[PDB]
């Protein structure tokens, strides 16, 4: 079973696009009746267990593309919408529970609400990856759920961020090193699917101590970029994450000591199994450590533990063979040091969905924009 | 599907069996 | 296979019992004929391998039923034999080479004699114990010319020693230190026996335990016995000592593991057998340290190793049982010291076999002792 | 052949059985 700690979602306040006097006619009216209803139906699905990505997809790339008249220029002589600072839109973060922080800037719009339905796709994932029952076509779907929600967090961070007239401020979801922080989690998180399904596949050890070594790298990259955070709210997240590290590395270890073992090399298998052993025990400890930081949303377990049965059998295999030279329990001759990985994945490694927008709605003209009349 | 090298890979990138 | 070190044997000068005028008559002259016949032969044999026990005995009856007409009076009457001095009496030691040393009396000569009966018993029983084969029958022997040869030095000590005299210079085999030195190794050597027998029988982990560390004492104390002698001579057997005493220290951590084992220890268990296998890595150690060092005696090697069979097997029952407790390849929750060892044997220590030397022989008569005249 | 707990004793002294 997949555990993946999840933050819990981005509220927003009602947003009813009335500006009385300003808009005039049918069209511009109009257009101020789909973004209210377009947004409340988008709004909506985050919460409704019954959304699937097909009808999250098709609401947001409807809401978005109305919301593009707000930013972008229909013409090409000017750079940007008339419109941007017309509405005060209001947020809250991840991690930063209840407050919320308003700007009157369209693009915050776009990303905050970009941001959550990146945030959607993970939670999407994450309910399915739970699953006892999953299937391989499952599998996939998350796999493919958290490539998408990389890419789209990535295109906000890339993209769309600079361009923000109020700085960034720490703690906030909008800032760089966080966006930055979702990006690789997202990665890691489907890598970690791929890693089971090659445990599954009984692919090669070294493709799989690989595959689980960059893994735990990302995972480490990640704790890293948070480290610029204060502890109260991002704690807790910091622990799963360097909880995740040594999961991976402990499997990075496993299965490159039967690499090892395959290569003769007694007292190195030995070691690297030592290795394992240890950063899994580090691994429970942190786990019981994360059980018990408060902080942005629940707690989970792992459970589920394939781990001591390749573990139990290697251990086994590598005695039976190295007692010899080694064993039997007293063991000689074995390097201090951990066997060092530098291990490279030629297969498994996951990169964001490359996403994009959608242009500016077709409802949106030169005529029904002057239809608006600030003034 | 195949990679740089020629191999045949699964949908996860995996090689196929 | 058996692996007893040997001092070598001691070399006396030959004795004719030529009196010349001193001997007057047919029966003084027969009786030392039969005197010099009777040592010719005893000691022909101590060199010869193709003696047995009980050729040895009655060669040594015979020289020493007549050698005591020179040293106890007949009818009482008197205190010792009027003889005593009569003769000039020449032996090597055992730990000083070619450097002998000469007393002229008559307890000098049966004492030193005796030593050598005694000496010869325990070689015989280090050449059979050698064997490959070794029966029950061939075990019982061995053992029993340990125990034979343990009541004679023992005999020789506490009865004898004291009617010498002149006291015999350190590092020479009439000395009361040495001597008990050898009652000792005796007695260990035979436990040794007696533990090859306990293990092939498969008697109780307590048992074996507790005689091997038993054993292991009996070395620390002979050991500790030819401390105070000239580490010259004393050097390389001092050091097989201290090297048995790790040998079996060894063993009784080993069948102590499988004593916590079944009491359901598993920390103590891990550790005890960690220890084990510590010292008999240790005992090989010193093994090299030992056929490295110089001194009296030829070297020997232990090969045939019964230990590790033992231990592996206890070590597999060890991790199943223990594992998932004090874990895998990688050891928690082990004590940080070896359990020191406490235990007592109640079954298979070795007493001495109680030694007497023969009555004086009836051919001595005051009539044949009269013929001697010693103007 | 017993020891002093009345224990039936091998020719070395072991416990018979």
């Amino acid at each position: 079973t997949h555990w993946f700690h999840r933050n819990p979602l981005k509220a927003t306040a009602p947003v009813s696009f009335n500006y009385y006097g300003v808009v005039t006619g049918p069209s511009a009216s109009k257009i101020c009746n789909d973004l209210r209803s377009s947004r409340a139906r988008l709004l909506e699905l985050f919460t409704d267990l019954s959304c699937n990505p097909e009808m999250m997809k098709n609401a947001a790339d409807s809401y978005f593309s109305l919301l593009q008249g707000f930013i972008n220029s229909l013409d090409e002589s000017t750079q940007e919408s008339k419109l941007r600072y017309i509405q005060n839109f209001k947020w809250t973060d991840t991690l930063q529970g209840q407050v919320p922080s308003a700007q009157q800037d369209a693009v915050f719009e776009l990303i905050s609400m970009g941001f959550n339905v990146a945030l959607w796709y993970t939670k999407y994932a994450s309910r399915l990856a739970g699953k006892e029952n999953i299937t391989e076509d499952e599998a996939k779907e998350v796999h493919r759920s958290l490539k998408i929600a990389a890419g789209i967090f990535k295109h906000l961070k890339e993209s769309h961020l600079p361009k923000l007239i109020t700085p960034a401020e720490k703690g906030r979801d909008l800032e760089s090193r966080l966006i930055e922080a979702y990006v690789i989690q997202c990665q890691a998180e489907a890598q970690e699917v791929t890693i089971a399904r090659a445990i599954e596949l009984k692919h090669a050890p070294g493709l799989i101590a690989a595959l689980a070594y960059e893994t735990a790298n990302f995972y480490q990259k990640a704790d890293h970029t948070l480290s610029s955070l204060e502890p109260a709210y991002s704690a807790k997240w910091r622990k799963y994450l360097h909880l995740k590290m040594c999961f991976y590395t402990a499997y990075a270890y496993c299965y490159h000591g039967e690499t090892l073992l395959a290569s003769d090399k007694c007292g190195e298998a030995i070691r690297s199994l030592q290795e394992a052993e240890k950063l899994y025990a580090k691994a429970e400890a942190l786990c019981k450590e994360y059980g018990e930081t408060k902080g942005p949303g629940p707690t989970v377990k792992p459970s589920g533990h394939l781990f001591f049965r390749k573990l139990g059998n290697l251990v086994k295999n590598t005695l039976e063979k190295c007692q010899r030279e080694n064993g039997f329990i007293y063991f000689q001759k074995i390097p201090t040091e951990a066997p060092q990985l530098e291990l490279k994945a030629n297969y498994g490694l996951v990169e964001p969905i490359p996403f994009e927008f959608p242009p500016t709605s077709v409802q949106w003209t030169p005529e029904t924009l002057a239809a608006f009349d600030l003034t | 599907t195949k990679n740089k090298d020629g191999v045949l890979v699964d949908e996860f990138g995996l090689p196929q069996i």
